[PDB]
Parts: structure tokens; sequence; C-alpha cells
């Protein structure tokens, strides 16, 4: 009963189609994405190499 | 005495179209190459941030 209370968002929000890669590790299902393509397009240095 | 001869003929090769490293380049028949002087592309760029 709570759950509803828990979350007023997420909830009745209406639902899309996504396009996005998957991946599948053991028992969990796991999105893949890398972003150098909105780092170089603007030509600032990337976060994730350090 | 009338004498004939055996010749044989050129080797002739694939057209140009129909070679596949016409898959690398974009091909049109300009009729009228011999009086253009200069050719132009003029690229521009915007970028976000």
């Amino acid at each position: 009963g709570d759950k509803a209370a828990l979350a007023d968002g997420h909830d009745e929000i209406q639902r899309t189609r996504i396009a996005a890669s998957l991946v599948k590790i053991g028992d969990k299902f796991v999105a893949i994405e890398s972003l150098q393509r909105m780092y170089n397009e603007t030509q600032f240095p990337c976060p994730l190499n350090r | 005495e009338a004498l004939l001869g055996v010749y044989t003929n050129v080797v002739e090769f694939v057209k140009f179209l129909e070679t596949a490293l016409a898959a690398a380049c974009v091909n049109t028949e300009f009729k009228d190459l011999r009086r253009m002087i200069d050719g132009k592309i003029q690229f521009k760029i915007s970028m976000p941030t």
C-alpha cells in the first residue's frame, strides 16, 4: 500500500519506445552507452578518460 | 595471288561502372569540362558547446 504513496511520479507516466543497446550479464540486464559523441563534437575532454 | 592474314583482337577490359572501384567514388558525366577553370565546394560547420 505504501508503494503508491512512495512514488507519485513514475506511476501513470506515459511509456515510450527508447532506442538503446542492451546486454545480458548473468541474471541482470544492463544497458551500454559510450558518450564520446557528445564530448568530441564540442571538443571538451571526456571524463571517462582518466 | 591475293593473300590473307590472321589478326587477333584487342583484349577488352571491364568498364569503370562495372568494376567494384566505383563504390568509393561518385560518378557524374560533366559534358563540357574543358570549359571549366576551377570548381569549389564550401562547407559551413557550426559547432556546439
